[PDB]
């Protein structure tokens, strides 16, 4: 629901 | 080294925007500087924070997009990939 929260799913 | 890359230009002007120093990199630092530029100059959506809307924004230029969503990467893996020199 925040950008950082689909951000960091990017990387492991 | 191997795990590192070498943001060409105009990226890098966008990393050390963010609070980047230096010229090589890891993926992982790539991908820290480049959301939290992101986030600092709120690019994103304030309803639907996994699009982010460039439009004017140096980042669009390198997407040659207005905006692109983060649950569909493809097109910022492909920036990416144009721009980041890598062994
Ligand atoms: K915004």
């Amino acid at each position: 629901l925040t950008f950082e929260h689909w951000w960091a799913q990017l990387t492991s | 080294q191997i795990n590192q890359v070498r943001p060409k230009l105009p990226l890098l002007k966008i990393l050390h925007a963010a609070g980047a120093q230096g010229e090589m990199f890891t993926v992982k630092e790539v991908m820290h500087y480049l959301g939290q530029y992101i986030m600092v100059k709120q690019l994103y959506d304030q309803q639907e924070q996994h699009m982010v809307y460039c439009g004017g924004d140096l980042l669009g230029e390198l997407l040659g997009r207005q905006s692109f969503s983060v649950k569909d990467p493809s097109p910022l893996y492909d920036m990416l990939r144009k721009n980041l020199v890598t062994l």
